[PDB]
């Protein structure tokens, strides 16, 4: 029962990375009027959208609103085994900070960080980390 | 519907005078990604005046004339590329926009890349002499390897193929300046010119969105072409990047001649070439190994490398 829950905006970078992974995936809807229920254990994969805001790093909007809405449902929240976050290192100290923020809020491990649609190595590594997360 | 029987002014001006003009509609938005990008780049507005590089004087005066000259030459070289993108590259994108908001976003890009070019002047004004400044300008004008890079991109901006113009618009912030951005991060890893690195980090925060957005708009247009023309555009991208990697390598080996920075600078360049390809929707062929730089230098780029509960 390997499962990914993920979010991706209209740019579909995170979507394309997840479709390269072995495990089955479920997409959190872009439309803020729509919600999903997940009743099985999952690894969460989300991009970062804080936009490198500074006050010190400002983590406001790091986690997309649709991901917050999804995690706000305690039925969904309890099934999260860990978070993988994405972004771009050119955002500096704000790189992939959606991961740490979710890791802290849920009390779950930050399993991996990657960029854009990911590389061959990212697929190989995330496949292994998800397998070990569900086995352990 | 008014929208489907009217054209934006820039469409009217350059492509179609047979229809009346519609004002930009910010109340009924075609693409939410435009609003996302507009809000971030406008909220991220900054000016070099608000970063005091006077505190770099101590670490700057400890550097010998060769290192001071390297920094001045490198940054004047980046000033040229920003001048190209501000005055030609980003403004050329306006008329080729898919949406109304995109026309205004590229006007922001042109202004803010102008601010990037201006920021190098703020650094030189504080640290360098009138002689050091004019020498760097002379050196940029007479450096054929430097000149070759913008000379290869400008034709796409002035020619009538919007997709090739868009690829050039993504390649500039996505790839071409990172060979130069290595130097300030290399120096700041040794506690040298730390306030200068704060300006570079503000520049990168803009350029990362510029590359993403140009890449995003490229993918929306190519997706409408036949599978044959899509394959032709992919071949053009890899061919153009191959050529630009060639010219960049030639330039960086001359720029960093006798400093031993060329190898790492080129690996950092290829790392960013990989991200350029990905934001055009193409797989990066570069391994983790051949794009690797020193952890302490990468740390200077990124140290990271409604709730109901
Ligand atoms: C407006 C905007 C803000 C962004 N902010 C950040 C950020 O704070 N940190 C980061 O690592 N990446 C940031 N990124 C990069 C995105 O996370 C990256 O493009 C990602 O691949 C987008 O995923 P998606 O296409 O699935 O939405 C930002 C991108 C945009 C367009
Ligand atoms: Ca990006
Ligand atoms: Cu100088
Ligand atoms: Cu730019």
């Amino acid at each position: 029962k390997e499962l990914i829950v993920y979010f991706s905006t209209q740019s579909n970078n995170t979507h394309r990375f997840v479709q390269k992974l072995d495990a089955e995936s479920i997409r959190i809807p872009i439309d803020e009027e729509e919600r999903i229920k997940v009743d099985e254990d999952y690894v969460l994969i989300v991009p970062t959208y804080s936009g490198g805001k500074v006050t010190q790093v400002d983590a406001h909007g790091a986690v997309p609103k649709q991901v917050i809405h999804f995690l706000n449902d305690p039925d969904n929240r309890k099934h999260c085994l860990g978070v993988i976050s994405s972004g771009n290192t050119n955002f500096g100290d704000s790189f992939a900070i959606a991961g740490p923020v979710i890791s802290y809020k849920l009390k779950v491990p930050l399993l991996y960080q990657f960029e854009l649609i990911g590389t061959k190595e990212d697929v190989e590594e995330v496949n292994r980390i998800i397998s070990e997360t569900f086995n352990a | 519907n008014y929208y489907d029987r009217s054209v934006s002014p820039v469409e009217y001006a350059y492509f179609d005078q047979s229809q009346n003009m519609r004002a930009i509609n910010w109340n009924k938005i075609v693409d939410e990604k435009d609003l996302e990008v507009w809000n971030r780049v406008t909220q991220n507005f900054w000016l070099p005046e608000n970063i005091p590089v006077s505190n770099d004087l101590p670490s700057w005066n400890e550097l010998d004339d060769d290192w001071q000259q390297l920094i001045t030459r490198t940054f004047t070289g980046l000033t040229l590329l920003d001048t190209v993108q501000s005055s030609i590259g980003d403004v050329a994108q306006i008329k080729n926009s898919l949406t109304e908001q995109e026309q205004v976003i590229y006007a922001n890009f042109a202004f803010m890349v102008g601010v990037h070019a201006r920021s190098y002047g703020t650094i030189f004004s504080t640290l360098c002499t009138s002689e050091q400044i004019e020498e760097a300008h002379e050196w940029v004008v007479d450096n054929e390897a430097l000149q070759a890079r913008p000379k290869a991109l400008i034709p796409f901006y002035t020619a009538d193929d919007p997709l090739k113009s868009k690829i050039a618009a993504a390649l500039m912030p996505g790839f071409l300046l990172y060979g130069g951005f290595y130097l300030p991060f290399y120096l700041s890893a040794r506690g040298k010119l730390p306030n200068t690195s704060d300006i570079i980090r503000l520049i990168l925060r803009d350029k990362v969105i510029h590359n993403f957005y140009s890449g995003y708009k490229y993918q929306l247009k190519v997706a409408k072409l036949s599978p044959e023309k899509q394959a032709e555009m992919k071949q053009f991208v890899f061919d153009l990047l191959d050529k630009m990697i060639g010219l960049e390598k030639t330039y960086l080996h001359q720029l960093y001649d006798g400093f031993g920075l060329a190898d790492e600078a080129i690996r950092f360049s290829l790392y960013n070439a990989g991200k350029f390809l990905q934001n055009l929707g193409y797989e990066s062929p570069f391994t983790k190994e051949e794009t690797r730089i020193a952890p302490e230098v990468f740390a200077q780029l990124s140290a990271r490398a409604d709730w109901d509960f």
